[PDB]
């Protein structure tokens, strides 16, 4: 199974909604986690189950998708919400990574 | 048919009293005597049901210690101990008498009520 | 529905009788609920019992019974004897697609029926309709 | 009695239906009475049935029978067709010397049974006793 | 079974219809009745059935409802008509009350 | 213990009658003590009977049994004196071994005593039906 | 009744101790009402088994019998597991007649209730020594 | 336990469907506890029943049973009717000295293989495991 | 379905055990996949099977088993024994026009209820609902 993320890159700045979509070469049964970078090369979790949110996120960031689509959307962007977005699946022995996004 | 009830009544804390009631205008043999006790501003509440045939109680699974009934069979008259009162149960008492025909289920004829203290 | 003492009032011929009932357990070999007349004593006294079946192999759909029977009490010695027996028993046969109004209605209707004058001049005297 | 038009009020769940039910004659071969209700097509009518059975040799006892039989339709084809049915029996016995009083007695408990909340549970809801 | 009633206090003075509900945790075919205390602190007793009515009642009070939803109903309200009402269930063994409400 | 004269208060299904009971003396063949009710007519009395295995050094099992039979009288006609119609009867066995403990035994006794008190004997006795 | 959980207070002889029991179900071969006590490995646990014929028409004598058993575990060399070494039993038998009324056997019940409680019973049960 | 009504959350393929399972009484014959969903027709509910055997001679083992029984039904006719059925049984056997450590992990540990891919593929698409 | 090392984790009545199981194989003979607890030795061990079949002349509808059995391990020599076993099984049953809506509420009920406080007590503690 091949994570692709489809944007790769994205320039809207503050305020106004964005959205990182994912497509999945097989069917994973919603084993999807995004994880954010910022300049501290150290990635930071989120989602993790493509519908669900981990504990620090503010609740602008919230996932959909079901099958082989899987997006992120993010409400009310603010300043601090600026890096580098990966996911990936968990539902065979590879779990590959994404491509990447960066904003 | 009315209930005749002894009226207000005080008793010191740790005590059993006796809630004394008399049955007028009917066979007291054939119906349920119901007790209901509402504390001031807190609304009605179900203690039990006794029938005076055969002592046959109904009880709450709450007053199960606090109260117990038993009716004598002659001069019309039913009673309820209250085994220990604290006195932070204090409330007035009835005494209904509970029909049961067929598409008929109430409590009528309640009485006056006594207060404890 | 809970086993409790059930109570019938205004019965009888004149409409002035009450009976009492009381719980008597369920039968684990069958699974017969009973009911026994409040006070008496055993082998002297009204019963009635209400069970409910489970479609199976033999029987494609439900079938719930009722069976109330009371005997006589003559005194010649101490203690009573038995003179005669009264039964009654009814058997609803509904199936399992059969909706909540169909049964509400039979029960009703057999309810119904039992205070109409052909039941009423049926059953407390024994002649037919003509 | 003699058979006439019977009318049942306040019949059903809701407590608002009627029905009228229309005689039918007595069958001299078995000697059952028949109530059923107005309609053209004989398989989508209600019927009541009710007999008195007179003690012989065999029994030595008064049997009387009432049957209820209550058919639903619906139209799958041109016309509707029968898709299931509903019963329901009763039978009293007594003896050559039971007095009119135990007779009614019998059924206006029969009757008042049906009206008590561990009859319509059982019934109704087909919730078996417990 | 838990009966409870939602109004709790009312404050409709005259003429206006008013309306009482009531709710129930179990399913109790129409086994309820309305009870009516003035400042006699002794109840009366309405209409017993969820449909019927007392014989003293001038049949300004009418009752609806089925299955777990139960409501009163009061057309041209008079001023002898204020006072708390109590509603209770008779389909099993603790006939709890109900919770009361103020007019 | 040697026997005495026992007094029981609260006794009945009302709970206000009151039983005393007199000792009768002990069957030398099989060591069964024996108490009775006072009153005239000696076949129409409550007996209490209480049996205990004597010691051994060698006894397995001991075994403590008590009976009680209430009977009831009824005069007849074409007979002067009244005669027993029925019996009703009880019957208690305890069975313990040699190596227990005082403990086990009075938490067993007092367990059975609370248990004629509950609800449920309460009812499986008085009114006779099944408990299901 | 409905079988419910049975909380017993005032156990043992010092009189403090209680036990907590809980449904087992019912047996449908004989009808054997089943109470147990809440704990791990259930072979030492306390165990209450209520029994009641049942109501027939034609039956001549009702019968209620009550059992009561005990065991201790004892924890030896070369087991992983304990085990039960003794048995601490009990056994009451109420024997009625079909025309027997609710007082005769309320006041039986009561009076073996009470009797548990005297002295000579509290001396010949956790003792063991005779009543002479 | 009790018997009481119980609701299920979070349930279904997308997680975000419920179901609420009345009790329907505890059968004195076998001991089978009973859920189902709320509906008229006998034939178009789901059911939960869930059993304990105690040992016996023949046996001289626990035995928990949990049974699932799901239908479905469409009109074709006038009234709906069953098309298929969906079952799911599950059984556990302890011995008398099991410690209730080993039953709760073995109740765990089912409950959580349910949830895992292997399972998920295996039930849902019916994809053998290779 | 790939055949993996599967791990479970936050199991046990605590919460805090986990399990990590890996691959057998499969059978040739009967398709039956294996599951075994990492580390350990055999025959003291815990063990996890999942088998998927398809229709055939005898059944006509698909049918997929798990069973899972593990052992307690008692020192009393260099080498532990077994003293008990306590097994578990699950057995769907759906059939060929079955959607996959239908097999994943099925496969998520069963998860719930096992998680429900009626199994959580009559699993862990032998006691059936009253």
């Amino acid at each position: 199974i091949q994570m692709t993320q489809s944007p790769a890159s994205l320039s809207a700045s503050v305020g106004e909604t964005v959205t990182i979509t994912c497509r999945a070469s097989g069917n994973i049964h919603y084993f999807l986690a995004w994880y954010q970078q910022k300049q501290g090369k150290s990635p930071q979790l989120l989602v993790y189950h493509a519908e669900t949110l981990a504990d620090g996120v503010p609740s602008r960031f919230s996932g959909s998708g079901s099958g082989t689509q899987y997006s992120l959307k993010i409400n009310s962007l603010q300043p601090e919400d600026f890096g580098n977005y990966y996911c990936q699946h968990f539902w065979s022995t590879p779990y590959t990574f994404g491509g990447g996004t960066k904003l | 048919v009315q209930l005749q009830q002894p009226g207000t009544e005080l008793v010191k804390p740790g005590a059993s009293v006796k809630l004394s009631c008399k049955a007028s205008g009917y066979t007291f043999t054939n119906y349920w005597m119901h007790w209901v006790k509402q504390r001031p501003g807190q609304g009605l509440e179900w203690i039990g049901m006794i029938h005076p045939d055969s002592g046959t109680t109904n009880y709450n699974e709450k007053f199960k210690s606090k109260a117990t009934l038993t009716v004598d069979k002659s001069s019309n008259t039913a009673y309820m101990q209250l085994s220990s009162l604290t006195s932070e149960d204090s409330a007035v008492y009835y005494c209904a008498r509970g029909v049961f025909y067929i598409n008929y289920y109430a409590m009528d004829y309640w009485g006056q009520g006594t207060s404890v203290s | 529905a809970k086993l409790e003492t059930v109570t019938l009032g205004n019965i009888g011929k004149d409409g002035k009788q009450t009976l009492v009932l009381n719980p008597r357990g369920v039968n684990p070999t069958n699974g017969v609920a009973s009911l026994s007349q409040a006070g008496a004593v055993p082998a002297l006294e009204k019963r009635v019992t209400v069970s409910v079946s489970q479609p199976s192999r033999n029987r494609k759909n439900y079938k719930v019974q009722v069976k109330i029977q009371n005997p006589t009490a003559c005194t010649a010695s101490c203690d009573p004897s038995v003179t005669r027996q009264a039964y009654a028993d009814v058997t609803f046969s509904f199936t399992q697609y059969s909706t909540d109004e169909e049964r509400a209605f039979v029960r009703t209707e057999l309810a119904a029926l039992l205070a109409s004058p052909l039941l009423i001049d049926a059953i407390d005297q024994l002649n037919p309709a003509y």
